[PDB]
This record gives structure tokens, C-alpha cells and sequence, in this order.
């Protein structure tokens, strides 16, 4: 069908670019959101009874700002949500009341029966602390993790290195068309492999989330000319992320983007792109590409010294 | 011309054998073939001449001569003028031929 | 020789058995002044010529100021170097990890093994194209056999930042204890990539008032915030949807809740002289955050000819 | 041929003008025109399930 | 034509690419080259004489010139036969007027 892959192309392209109303006015009934329409929209080219969406749908619909401040807790690392925390509180105690909470999401109605009752009681009291903050980020983020996992058909309780592969390259949103080749070969590369369990994968999206810290840990490594490894990635996702990674996927990590270099995954090559994508927060399509493209042409045929 | 016929060929030859298979080149050499047939019809809509090779290497030379030709400021209509009239003059002598040698009627012009 | 080592041999002032070396007073003008002009030439040296140059780390104080005690008489070779460098630009909460970072946990302190490791990883990657310095003096005894803890780490980590911080404001200040608001605007304009300073100059020479002092906290604050700046803006990329401007109060407030400095409010009354390019009394993040974004001040020169890419991506991007 | 029955030049080729551009000018936009007539046309067929590629 | 003949290579040009495979389209291709040496031999058929550009184009010139004299009541043949006699006067006047012979005096 040629018809409906321009129809998810259309949807997929506006999804990544021009996101916070028109994305919500994009996504509706009949002002309001549904939680699985919600699902639907952060999902590309695309009741629960366990999951946190069902206890929205349980719920009233979402309003504008609470999809705000949901794209807000996907997004931002857990550190910098802390933050954030500690800033919404306004007063002294730790403990984020729903008056200063309203005040605090009302800034952002700019065009001009919510998830409050996750966060407080029906009578619309009962105020939260960090720790139930902190779990409600934590929960959220492995339960749209494993609602793209299972996404994915699995087998035995695994997926297949490509599909693995995949998944991380539509995580980063580049289209180098290039290392949709290397996404490919991976497969032959690793003919007959393992499954990926969702353990191994969720630690290495925690890890990859948790990447603004990676990048000023190993910044020794920066400013000397030096590139990756399997060792140093081991340690630094041990040290920073906290969480420990198989070598399987470090493996396949390497496989996917060392594609100049020759096993050393060098600045440029993995840790800029996931550097740049965490900072999302700040025929048209062809002139900004083409003058990106030139620009990058020029700087590398005047690389020439002095 | 002849330069770029052959640039093409190994172009085509190159990109076919080596990088791309032909199975990507085929409609590359068919679009190829259906321009320069269409370019030899826009070169007689726009010259009213059929693109035949002897009758275009003619008019770019006489294109060329008539540029040389300004550019040196060479008198072509005293040179066109001067070389009728010696042929007006010499078809006059092979027609007094006739009445002055073998004593036969001279021939009427044309 | 990367631009960093040509760099560092061009600042060295000392070699020996074909390595240049460099003292705390290169590093430091290395650091402040983005280039000197050095009237001498280069010198070798001894065993003798060590000791003479080691013999100043015994009688100097471990505290705030360290490296203008040493003045002259250290040793520093390109390793520890680029770990200063870094350790220049490295914010808080970072401390810890870089410590643990440092070292494989075989040892809960740091022995010189690991900096043997540091310096293997600087020989790797060099060569694949017995010394001893003040700073492992400093950190391991003379013998060699001492074990440095997290605390003291961090420790020294602080003394440098402060110690550079105290060096560019009595740079900035010439000499006196109260800089003027002039010397902190121009401070802050330096490194702000803007073509036009002039309607920065108008907003100083009309809005802020003609005398006026900042102390000398007041300003290691700024550049403590200045260094966290990244978190910050983090922080501030929620405010910034919807475009809302930032009032003073709440700017404050936001600084102290994402930094943990404290700014005053001259400091925060005259960055808003400055920058508010508008009307209103406060502007939004645009300027400052966007105006305000290499921080890689204060020397830390990045030459990689960028010149004539600058210029092409001008041209291409400009619309 | 480039001379007449005797020596003299024939005259200057009389060519068209802004050839070129006349042609390119027609050309285009006929390409253009033609493309949209077969983007709409297989739309069309594949709308009305008659003829899907895969 | 020449924009027949380019809207044509537009049309086919979209589908090999875009929309559907040569696999597909490289038949049709041929057909359509069939069939334009089938039409070229039937212009031959119909008009006694073979297709080529400047012969077309005199051929539908001729037609045309004729469709408008007879719409416009135009008089070809007092016309002809006047071009004709014009001709005729001429070369008479011009052989009266020979230098080789006498027909008339020096003037
Ligand atoms: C969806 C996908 C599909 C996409 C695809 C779309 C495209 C498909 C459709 C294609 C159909 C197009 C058909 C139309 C073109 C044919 C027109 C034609 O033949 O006219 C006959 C026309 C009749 O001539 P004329 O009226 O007797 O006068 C002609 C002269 O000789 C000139 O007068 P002169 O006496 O001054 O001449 C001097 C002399 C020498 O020249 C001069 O000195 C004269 C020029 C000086 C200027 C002085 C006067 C200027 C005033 C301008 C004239 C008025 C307006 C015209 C100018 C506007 C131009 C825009 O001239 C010559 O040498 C003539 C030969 C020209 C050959 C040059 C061809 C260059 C090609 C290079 C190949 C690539 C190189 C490899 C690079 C390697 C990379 C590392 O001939 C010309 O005009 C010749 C120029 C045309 C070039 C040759 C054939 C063109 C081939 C098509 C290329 C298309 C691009 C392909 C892109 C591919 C896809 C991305
Ligand atoms: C100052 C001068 C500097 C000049 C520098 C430029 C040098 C190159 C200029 C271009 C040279 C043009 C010469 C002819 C080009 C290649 C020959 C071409 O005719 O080959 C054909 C391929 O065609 C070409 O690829 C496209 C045709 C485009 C024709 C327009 C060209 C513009 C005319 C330029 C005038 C000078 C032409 C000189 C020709 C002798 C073969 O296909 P074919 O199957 O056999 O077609 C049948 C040919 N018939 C009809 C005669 C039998
Ligand atoms: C000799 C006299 C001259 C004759 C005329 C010669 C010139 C015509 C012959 C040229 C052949 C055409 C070659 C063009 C290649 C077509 C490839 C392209 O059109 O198809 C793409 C395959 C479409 O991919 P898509 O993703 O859809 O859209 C992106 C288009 N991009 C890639 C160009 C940006
Ligand atoms: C009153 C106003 C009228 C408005 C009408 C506007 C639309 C009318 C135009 C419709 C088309 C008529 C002109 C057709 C000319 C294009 C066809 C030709 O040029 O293309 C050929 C392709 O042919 C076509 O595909 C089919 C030809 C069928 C012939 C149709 C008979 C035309 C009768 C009307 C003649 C009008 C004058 C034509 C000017 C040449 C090129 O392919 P090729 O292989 O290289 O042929 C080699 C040519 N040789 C043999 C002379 C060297
Ligand atoms: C002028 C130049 C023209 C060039 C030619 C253009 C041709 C365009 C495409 C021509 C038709 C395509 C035919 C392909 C048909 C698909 C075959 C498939 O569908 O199998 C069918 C199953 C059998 O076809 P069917 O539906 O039975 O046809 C009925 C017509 N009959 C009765 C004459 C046989
Ligand atoms: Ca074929």
C-alpha cells in the first residue's frame, strides 16, 4: 500500500518535528486525550489491567498540560527530574502541594478530571513526596519500555538482534540512510544469536537515558583524541548508570554504529548522536538538509590544515 | 563529440559492472536513449533542419565562418559580388563557344 | 602533535630527554591568556635540575592557593595536563563519579597505578597514529606508596576551581578588592558569540548607574552558575515552553534550586541591564541562554581552524 | 554544403530566438505535468483494489 | 508534439521509480516502441510516403495553406498562372536583353 505508508510517513514526520500542540490537536475525540490515543501517538507508524494507562483510562481524559508534563518525565534524565522536583515545590517542605502543582502546569496554558487523582486522592488532597515521584518516572518509563518490547512479536521472551537494532536506531530519530545498512548486516553478522532478553535492553535504555552524565564522566577521553571500548563502556555504564550491561550487547552496539572506525566507536560516531537527541527539547524538507549537508562538505574538504 | 560518446560508454560500463548491478542501470540507459531521441526532434523543431551529420557539421561551420568572419571585419558581400561576376563572366565564354569555333547558333540563357 | 599538544608545548617552558614539560606558572597563563609571547627560549635539565625544582612542594600549603605558592619551581608533563584541564570544567555532582572513575575498584583509594593508567591510555592513543611531576608529589608521597581518598580528591578538585576564579577576578580587577560593574560586563561580553556588542554597550552606558562594586563571592558564585549552566538550562527548558519571559524573583530562585548558588541581587540587576534587549524589565531565555552558550572561555582554545568553516556555515545557514 | 554554384559564402543559418529556453520552457513543465497525470492515475487504481504491487 | 513527447517521458519516468518497479514497466516500454514503429509504418500506408520531420511539416503546411483558401474563397489558380506568366515575361525580357547579341542597340 502505497497510499497508507505516505499516511505513517505524514504521521511518523509529525511526530518528530513541531510536537506540542500540534501533535495534541492531531490526537483527540470526537479538546481532551485518551491515555491508549496517547500510546498511539508516542509510537511511530502505529485494556491493560497491570499497566499505569490503565489507571488513566480509568480516569477522566487527559488534558493539554498533563501530556506536557508527561512528555516532560519521559524525557528528562532522573537527575534533572529531581531538579525539576525540588523547583516545582515552592514551598519549604518537601512535599508538592495541588494548589502550587495547578499553578505550576496552569503556566503553560498558552491557547487562550485529570491526572491528579494518581497523584492525589479524589478529595483532592493528598499531596506526594520525592519518592513517590521517583516512582512514578521510574514506573512509567519501564512500562512504555515494555509496551514497545512486546510491540516488537517476541519469541521465547526475546527479540532478534535486527529488530533489537531497529529499535535503537528509531530511538535516536536519524535518518543517516546508512546505518539502515549496517542495521540490516547485523543480522548475518550475528547469525544464530541470542534473543535479547528484556532485562539486557531495558538496562541499556537506562543507561542510554542517563547519557548527559556518561558524556562529562569520560570527558578525560575528550579533549585527548581518544575513542571507546568495550572495557570503558562496561565501567562507565557500571559507574554512571549504575546498572550492569551483558557483553552481547555491548557487542551489537558496536556492530550497529563502529561502521569508519574499526572497533573504537569514537565521539562523532555513538556518544554526539545520543548527546544530541537527549537535547530534542530545543518542500520544506530539503532546503535546511541540503545546506546542513553542503556545510559539512566544505568544512571537510577545507580540513586541510595550515 | 566523439569524446563524449565515449565518456558515456565507460560511465555506463563502470557504474554498471562494478558499483550497481544493471538491474539498477537498465532505466537509467533506457531514459538515457529516450532523451536523445527526443533532443534530435527538438533540434529540428527549434532548426528546421533533420539532425543528420553532415548538415549540422555545415551550418556550425558556417556559424563559426560568419563569427570569424565579424570578428575580423572581413568585406563577405564585396567577396560574394566579385566571385559571381567571374562566373557570370566565364558562363558568357563557354556560351561564345559555339558561334565562334564550330560556327553553330549560340544557345539562348538557360 | 594534536592541537592540544602543540598547544602545550608552544605554553611549556621545560624538556628533557626530548619531552617538554611545563610549571604551574605556564599552566596558569595557559589558562588565563590565550596567548603569550615568550621572550626566552627552552631549557633542559637534570637530576639535579629536579630536585632543585621538586624541592618547593615540601614547604607549600596544601590549602586554597597552591599553585601561586609553587610560582616557578613545579614540574608538570602533558598528562596531568589535560586532567587539569579537565578538572577545570568539570561541575559538581561529577566529583564522585570522576573520582570512582579513576580507578578500578580493586583499590577503594587511588595508588599511582591508576594514573600509570591515565597516562598508558594518553601513550595508547599516541603512539598508535621514571619522571616524577609536583601533581603525583603532591597526591602520592615521595617514596611512591600513599593512598588518596575521595575526600581529598575533592578537596583539591575545589582549590583549583577557586584558585582560577581568585586569578581572573584579581586579573579583571587590577588589583583592587571591589571591581566595577564595568569590568563584570565586559567580563561577560567576551565570550558571548555576538557580532554587534554595541547595543550591549548602549544598555551599560545608559541603564546601569556610572559607579558601582561587585565583591569577590559575589563573583565566584556567577561563575559557579556559570559552570552549571547546562543543568540549568535543563531545569529552565520547561519554563521556556510557552516562551515565557523570567522575572528576576523567580530567575533567582530557579538559579539557587538548580545550582545551589546563591546569586545576589546586583549581580542579577545588572545581567538584566545587559541583556534585556527589550522594554520590559525582564527578557526571556532567548538571549541569554542562546547568546550565552560556548563557556569554553578562559582560554581552553578549540582551534580547529574553524575559521573558514565558520564563514561557510554562515553563508549556508544565515536564512 | 558550405559554397554555391561558384565561390561565394552562403548566407548566415538564420537561428530561433532564445531557443534554447523556448524548449526548456516546454519541456518542464510537461515532465511536471505528466508525473502528476501517473502519481493520480495509480492512485486511483490502487484506491479501488484493481492493481497493488505487493 | 514535443510536448507529447515529453509529458511521455514524465509519465513514464514516475512509475519506474516511484509507484512501481521496472520489472513491471520495462514491457510496456517495448510495446510502446512497437507500437510507434507500427504508427510510423501506417503514416507511410496512409500518406504514400515515408515519415520524416521536414516532410511532415510541409505535408501538414500544404494541407493547412489549402484549408484556408478554400475558407477565405482565395483564387489559386489566377494566382499560379499569374507567377507563372511573371517568370515567363522575365526571361524574355532577359533574353531580348543579351550582350552576346544584337537584339538591341548599346543605349
Ligand atoms: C524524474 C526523473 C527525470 C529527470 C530528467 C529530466 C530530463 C529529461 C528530458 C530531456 C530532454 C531535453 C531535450 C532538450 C535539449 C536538446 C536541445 C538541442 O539539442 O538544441 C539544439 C541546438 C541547435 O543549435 P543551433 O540553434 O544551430 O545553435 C547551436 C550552437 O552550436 C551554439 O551557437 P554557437 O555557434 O555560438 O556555438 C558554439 C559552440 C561552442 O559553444 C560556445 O562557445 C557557445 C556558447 C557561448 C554563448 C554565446 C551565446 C549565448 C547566448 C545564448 C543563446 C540564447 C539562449 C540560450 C541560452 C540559455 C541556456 C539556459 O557550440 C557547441 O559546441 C554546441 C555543442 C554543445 C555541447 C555542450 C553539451 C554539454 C554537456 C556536458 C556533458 C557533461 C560533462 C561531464 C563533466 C564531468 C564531471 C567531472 O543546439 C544547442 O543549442 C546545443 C546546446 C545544447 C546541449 C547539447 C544537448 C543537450 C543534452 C541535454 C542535457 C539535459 C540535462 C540532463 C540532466 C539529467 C538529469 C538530472
Ligand atoms: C568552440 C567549440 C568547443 C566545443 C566543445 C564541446 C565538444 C562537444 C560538443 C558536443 C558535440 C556534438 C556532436 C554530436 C554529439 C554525439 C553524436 C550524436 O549524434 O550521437 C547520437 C547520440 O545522440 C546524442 O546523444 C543526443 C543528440 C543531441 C543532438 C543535439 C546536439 C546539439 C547539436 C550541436 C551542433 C553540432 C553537432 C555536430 C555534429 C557533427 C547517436 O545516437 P543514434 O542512435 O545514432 O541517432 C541517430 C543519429 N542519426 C539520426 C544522425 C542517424
Ligand atoms: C544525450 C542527450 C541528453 C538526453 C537526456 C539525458 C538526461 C535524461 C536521462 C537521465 C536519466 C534519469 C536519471 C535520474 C535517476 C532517477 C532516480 C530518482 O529519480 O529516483 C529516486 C530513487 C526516487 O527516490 P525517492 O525516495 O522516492 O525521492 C527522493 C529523490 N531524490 C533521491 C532525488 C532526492
Ligand atoms: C490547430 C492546432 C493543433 C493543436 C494540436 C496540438 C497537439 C498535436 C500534436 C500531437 C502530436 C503530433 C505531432 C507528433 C510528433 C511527435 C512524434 C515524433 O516526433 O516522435 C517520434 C516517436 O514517434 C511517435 O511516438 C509516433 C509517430 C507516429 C506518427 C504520427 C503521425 C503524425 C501526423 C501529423 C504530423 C504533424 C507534423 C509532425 C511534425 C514532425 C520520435 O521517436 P523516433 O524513434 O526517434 O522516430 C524517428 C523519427 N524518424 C524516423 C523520422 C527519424
Ligand atoms: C500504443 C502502445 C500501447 C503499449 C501497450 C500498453 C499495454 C498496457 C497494459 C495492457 C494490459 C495489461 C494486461 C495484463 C492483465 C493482467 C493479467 C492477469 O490479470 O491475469 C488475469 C487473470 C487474466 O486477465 P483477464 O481478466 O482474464 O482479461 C480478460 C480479457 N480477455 C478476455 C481478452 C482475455
Ligand atoms: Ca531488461
Amino acid at each position: 500500500g502505497f497510499r497508507d505508508r505516505k499516511v505513517m510517513e505524514y504521521e511518523n514526520r509529525i511526530r518528530a518535528y513541531s510536537t506540542p500542540d500540534k501533535i495534541f490537536r492531531y490526537f483527540a475525540t470526537l479538546v481532551f486525550m485518551t491515555p491508549e490515543d496517547f500510546v498511539r501517538s508516542i509510537t511511530p507508524n502505529e485494556a491493560d489491567e497491570g499497566s499505569i494507562f490503565y489507571t488513566l483510562g480509568e480516569c477522566g481524559l487527559i488534558s493539554f498540560s498533563d501530556y506536557i508534563f508527561l512528555t516532560t518525565v519521559l524525557s528528562t534524565p532522573q537527575r534533572n527530574f529531581e531538579i525539576a522536583f525540588k523547583m516545582f515545590d515552592l514551598n519549604g517542605d518537601g512535599e508538592v502541594d495541588m494548589e502550587e502543582f495547578e499553578q505550576v502546569q496552569s503556566i503553560i496554558r498558552s491557547q487562550t478530571s485529570a491526572l491528579t487523582t494518581y497523584f492525589f486522592g479524589a478529595d483532592l488532597k493528598g499531596k506526594l513526596t520525592i519518592k513517590n515521584f521517583l516512582e512514578f518516572q521510574r514506573k512509567l518509563q519501564h512500562d512504555v519500555l515494555k509496551l514497545e518490547f512486546e510491540r516488537h512479536d517476541p519469541v521465547d521472551g526475546r527479540i532478534t538482534e535486527r529488530q533489537f537494532g531497529g529499535m535503537l536506531l528509531a530511538y535516536s530519530g536519524v535518518q543517516s540512510k546508512k546505518l539502515t545498512a549496517m542495521q540490516r548486516q547485523l543480522k548475518k553478522h550475528f547469525k544464530e544469536g541470542k534473543g535479547l532478553t528484556f532485562q539486557e535492553v531495558e538496562n541499556f535504555f537506562t543507561f542510554l537515558k542517563n547519557i548527559n552524565d556518561v558524556d562529562t564522566a569520560l570527558s578525560f577521553y575528550h579533549m585527548a583524541g581518544a575513542s571507546l571500548d568495550k572495557v570503558t563502556m562496561q565501567q562507565v555504564a557500571r559507574t554512571v548508570a549504575k546498572v550492569e550491561l551483558s557483553d552481547h550487547v555491548c557487542d551489537v552496539v558496536f556492530a550497529l554504529f563502529d561502521c569508519d572506525g574499526n572497533g573504537e566507536l569514537s565521539n562523532k560516531e555513538f556518544v554526539s548522536i545520543m548527546k544530541q537527541r537527549l537535547m530534542r527539547g530545543l518542500f520544506t524538507r530539503l532546503m535546511q538538509a541540503m545546506w546542513k549537508c553542503a556545510q559539512e562538505t566544505a568544512w571537510d574538504f577545507a580540513l586541510p590544515k595550515q | 563529440g566523439l569524446a563524449y560518446m565515449a565518456t558515456q560508454f565507460g560511465i555506463l560500463a563502470r557504474l554498471t559492472w562494478w558499483e550497481y548491478s544493471w538491474d539498477i542501470m537498465e532505466p537509467v540507459t533506457y531514459f538515457i536513449t529516450y532523451g536523445s531521441a527526443m533532443a534530435m526532434y527538438a533540434y529540428f523543431v527549434m532548426t528546421r533542419q533533420e539532425y543528420v551529420y553532415p548538415e549540422a557539421r555545415d551550418r556550425q561551420y558556417l556559424l563559426f565562418f560568419h563569427k570569424g568572419a565579424k570578428k575580423s571585419r572581413f568585406d563577405l558581400e564585396k567577396y560574394n559580388q566579385l566571385k559571381d561576376a567571374i562566373a557570370q563572366a566565364e558562363m558568357d565564354l563557354k556560351r561564345l563557344r559555339d558561334p565562334l569555333q564550330v560556327h553553330l547558333p549560340l544557345r539562348q540563357i538557360g | 602533535p594534536s592541537l592540544r599538544k602543540q598547544r602545550f608545548m608552544q605554553f611549556s617552558s621545560l624538556e628533557h630527554e626530548g619531552e617538554y614539560y611545563m610549571t604551574p606558572r605556564d599552566f596558569l597563563f595557559s589558562v588565563m591568556f590565550e596567548q603569550m609571547e615568550r621572550k626566552t627560549s627552552v631549557k633542559k635539565l637534570t637530576k639535579k635540575d629536579i630536585e632543585d625544582t621538586l624541592s618547593g612542594i615540601q614547604t607549600a600549603g596544601c590549602g586554597s592557593t597552591f599553585f601561586r605558592d609553587l610560582g616557578d619551581k613545579g614540574l608538570i608533563s602533558y598528562t596531568e595536563y589535560l586532567f587539569l584541564l579537565t578538572i577545570l570544567t568539570k561541575p559538581h555532582s561529577g566529583f564522585h563519579v570522576a573520582f570512582k572513575m579513576l580507578d578500578t575498584d580493586g583499590n577503594e583509594m587511588i595508588e599511582k597505578r591508576e594514573f600509570f593508567k591515565l597516562q598508558k591510555i594518553i601513550s595508547k592513543q599516541d603512539d598508535l597514529m621514571e619522571i616524577n611531576t609536583t601533581l603525583q608529589m603532591r597526591f602520592f608521597g615521595k617514596r611512591g606508596q600513599r593512598k588518596l581518598h575521595y575526600k581529598e580528591f575533592r578537596r583539591f578538585m575545589e582549590n583549583l576551581q577557586t584558585e582560577i576564579q581568585e586569578m581572573e577576578f584579581l586579573q579583571f580587577s587590577k588589583g583592587l578588592s571591589f571591581m566595577r560593574k564595568e569590568d563584570f560586563a565586559e567580563w561577560l561580553l567576551f565570550f558571548t558569540n555576538t557580532e554587534n556588542k554595541d547595543i550591549y554597550w548602549k544598555n551599560v552606558r545608559e541603564k546601569l548607574s556610572a559607579g558601582e562594586s561587585i565583591s569577590l563571592d559575589e563573583f565566584k558564585s556567577f561563575c559557579h552558575f556559570t559552570t552549571h549552566l547546562e543543568d540549568f538550562a535543563i531545569a529552565m527548558q520547561m519554563f521556556s515552553l510557552a516562551h515565557r519571559p523570567v522575572r528576576l524573583a523567580e530567575f533567582k530562585r530557579a538559579v539557587k534550586v538548580a545550582t545551589g548558588q546563591e546569586l545576589s541581587n546586583n549581580i542579577l540587576d545588572t545581567v538584566f541591564k545587559i541583556f534585556d534587549l527589550d522594554g520590559d524589565e525582564c527578557l526571556s531565555h532567548e538571549e541569554f541562554l542562546g547568546v550565552l552558550k560556548n563557556r569554553m572561555h578562559r582560554g581552553l582554545w578549540v582551534p580547529q581552524h574553524q575559521s573558514i568553516q565558520e564563514y561557510w556555515k554562515c553563508v549556508k545557514k544565515e536564512s | 554544403v558550405i559554397v554555391t554554384r561558384s565561390g561565394a559564402i552562403l548566407p548566415k543559418p538564420v537561428k530561433m530566438s532564445f531557443g534554447l529556453l523556448r524548449v526548456f520552457s516546454i519541456v518542464i513543465p510537461f515532465l511536471y505535468v505528466g508525473t502528476l497525470i501517473s502519481k493520480n492515475f495509480a492512485a486511483l487504481l490502487e484506491e479501488h483494489d484493481i492493481f497493488v504491487p505487493e
